[PDB]
């Protein structure tokens, strides 16, 4: 009844990859495929057996062999890093629609980029509201894995820290953000706060001062 | 002699995809034939043996277009293909007929006519599709009880689609009965239907038939 | 062509009734199309909910059949979804889509054995919580010299303490697109959200160009236009 597909597969840039979908309902109706990039709604890439909607590259192709549907991407490119879902209709009962688990396509070989760090001190308006938030923004780094650490003066700070997981930018690089919530007194009673971003062993550190 | 080869009279006249060549002669004295009855889509061919009598000797054969694929069918969807009719490895349909189905979820009343102004007898062919259940019927034509009417000066018949579970033949449990008539010079034939019509696309004009 | 627009509440109390609306434009609701609903729980995949025909035929997901009711209204050219006795497991992003007509038997052409959804709505986030709605506090992230890196400079907006998701940020009411990035929201300890929106800009412009970020929090019906000026 359910459609099953592997959760994750990886392909090198410019290579080809077959994403397989298997389920006992594929015999009754044809299988469709979607591409979903993070924070976006799914987009249909294949109607039926190798019929694509207007605006879908010829690199995407579909096929079927019994209860096995496949999606093939030729000349894989970094724009293709996303989730892929197969979809069909159940051939029995009242004919429910079932989705496959999804497949995370990682595209290997992309160029590596050091993290760019921008650290904003508390706004004067926020301070006058009796709160202080240090905003550390990290962008344009690949691979999208990063570890952030904060320093008050030169001592570590683990309390009041919140950080987001990396997310793809528009140029296929990753970006993240880190926050350190302070009281206006905690902020004025130190000489400097720092955001330390470690990516691929190398570390970039930005510093802001209350006195400035 | 008319060379059909791997094809039969039914396949050749309806435009069976495996009979794309061999329209051949404009006249002939006898027909050369020797395949699941020759009909891609299962059904019953009306007066097939009698049709073979008429076509075994003719002098001025011609395949023309009685209802162009466009314009002649402004409404209704005309791209219907099925796995049963396949050219090479892809789904297809008869070269001379069109499967009319949903257009924007509606099946408006059908009435189209053609006057034989070719100075010969005209052989028009059409079909009547019979779905296996009623839900599929409504999925295509949107009418629980449909009709097909073909009328001329010397022909008239109304068709009722009988919907019942049938054993799968050639992978298809639906049926299409095929029917033919001869239109005399100057005579006018009209097709009226609200569903289940395999519309004529290409007709034929001949003599001594 | 046909386009779908979702309408629904950002928040729904636990054990209450979720109700959304999908409007059809450029096409008629009374067509041979299956108007469908889909949802996506956080970090999970796609889950089909149900479908409806303009005539009234309904087919629901077996697991949700008991608490689901998809409707249609030809008066406004809309169709709707209703999910009752909601729990946190119902918190998800809900979509409306259009699916083609199909056939159960082998009487139809090949075009009626596809299944797909080609036109989708943009999605509406629905959170199931007993917490009350809170609007955002927008604070500027002003550009400075310890922030400008050459010709380009960075400025943004801090959107602090709001609930529930989502928040959408634009700049200059949509006239500033390039070099813009709005970061995923972070979930603080208090259960409130916060996110930032940054934009990259030439350093010579910030002296003579006005920069405004337009924050929108539809769950609270709040629209904040915040002027980001350089520090002085
Ligand atoms: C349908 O047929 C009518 C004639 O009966 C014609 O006027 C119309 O343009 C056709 N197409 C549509 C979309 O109505």
């Amino acid at each position: 009844s359910e459609l099953t597909q592997d959760p994750a597969v990886s392909v090198a840039l410019g290579q080809t990859v077959r994403i397989t979908c298997q389920g006992d309902s594929l015999r009754g109706y044809y299988a469709s495929w979607y591409q979903q990039k993070p924070g976006q709604a799914p987009v249909l890439v294949i109607y039926g057996k190798n019929n694509r909607p207007s605006g879908i590259p010829d690199r995407f192709s579909g096929s079927s062999s019994g209860n096995t549907a496949s999606l093939t991407i030729t000349g894989a490119q970094a724009e293709d890093e996303a989730d892929y879902y197969c979809n069909s209709r159940d051939s029995s009962g009242n004919h429910p629609v079932v989705f496959g688990g999804g497949t995370k396509l990682t595209v290997l070989g992309q160029p590596k980029g050091a993290p760019s760090v921008t650290l904003f001190p508390p706004s004067s308006e926020e301070l006058q509201a009796n709160k202080a938030t240090l905003v550390c923004l990290i962008s344009d780094f690949y691979p999208g894995a990063v570890t952030v650490a904060w320093k008050a003066d030169s001592s570590p700070v683990k309390a009041g820290v919140e950080t987001t997981t990396p997310s793809k930018q528009s140029n296929n690089k990753y970006a993240a953000s880190s926050y350190l919530s302070l009281t206006p007194e905690q902020w004025k009673s130190h000489r400097s706060y720092s955001c330390q971003v470690t990516h691929e062993g190398s570390t970039v550190e930005k510093t802001v001062a209350p006195t400035e | 002699p008319l060379q059909l080869g791997n094809c039969s009279v039914a396949g050749w006249i309806l435009g069976n995809p495996e009979c794309e060549s061999l329209i051949s002669k404009e006249s002939w004295s006898y027909i050369v034939e020797t395949p699941e009855n020759g009909t891609c889509y299962p059904g019953y061919f009306a007066d097939y043996e009698e049709l073979r009598e008429q076509l075994s000797s003719v002098s001025s054969f011609e395949r023309f277009e009685i209802f162009p694929k466009e314009s002649s069918w402004p409404n209704h969807t005309v791209t219907g293909v099925t796995a049963s009719c396949s050219h090479n490895g892809k789904s297809s349909f008869y070269r001379n007929l069109l499967w009319l189905t949903e257009k924007n979820g509606l099946y408006p009343n059908l009435s189209n006519s053609y006057v034989n102004n070719k100075e010969k007898e005209v052989l028009v062919l059409w079909g009547v599709h019979h779905p296996s259940n009623i839900r599929d019927q409504r999925a295509i034509y949107h009418t629980e009880n449909a009709y097909v009417s073909v009328v001329s000066s010397h022909y008239s018949r109304r068709f009722t689609p009988e919907i019942a579970k049938r054993p799968k033949v050639r992978g298809q449990e639906g049926r299409i009965n095929y029917y033919w008539t001869l239109l005399e010079p100057g005579d006018t034939i009209i097709f009226e239907a609200n569903g289940n019509l395999i519309a004529p696309w290409y007709a034929f004009a001949l003599s001594r038939g | 062509q046909v386009q779908l627009q979702e309408s629904g509440p950002g928040l729904v109390k636990p054990s209450g009734t979720l109700s959304l609306t999908c409007a059809v434009s450029g096409g008629s609701i009374s067509s041979s199309n299956w108007w469908s609903w889909v949802r996506q729980p956080p970090g999970k995949g796609l889950e089909w909910i149900g479908e409806i025909y303009h005539g009234g035929s309904t087919n629901y997901n077996p697991s949700l059949k008991s608490r689901v009711t998809i409707s249609v209204d030809k008066s406004k050219n809309q169709f709707s979804l209703k999910l009752s006795s909601v729990t946190a497991a119902d918190t998800a992003v809900y979509y409306c889509a259009r699916a083609p007509p199909y056939c159960t038997s082998a009487s139809c052409p090949d075009d009626y054995y596809y299944y797909y959804m080609d036109v989708w709505g943009k999605g509406t986030t629905v959170t199931v919580s007993g917490a009350s709605t809170k609007g955002p506090s927008v604070f500027p992230l002003a550009p400075s010299s310890k922030s400008t890196s050459g010709g380009t400079a960075a400025l943004g907006c801090l959107v602090k303490d709001y609930f529930p998701e989502p928040v959408t940020v634009s700049w200059n009411s949509g006239a500033l697109t390039s070099g813009v990035h709005t970061f995923p929201a972070v979930l603080q300890s208090s259960g409130l959200y916060s996110l930032s929106s940054v934009v990259t800009v030439p350093s010579s412009s910030l002296g003579t160009q006005t920069y405004i970020c337009n924050v929108n929090h539809k769950p609270s019906n709040t629209k904040v236009d915040k002027r980001v000026e350089p520090k002085s």
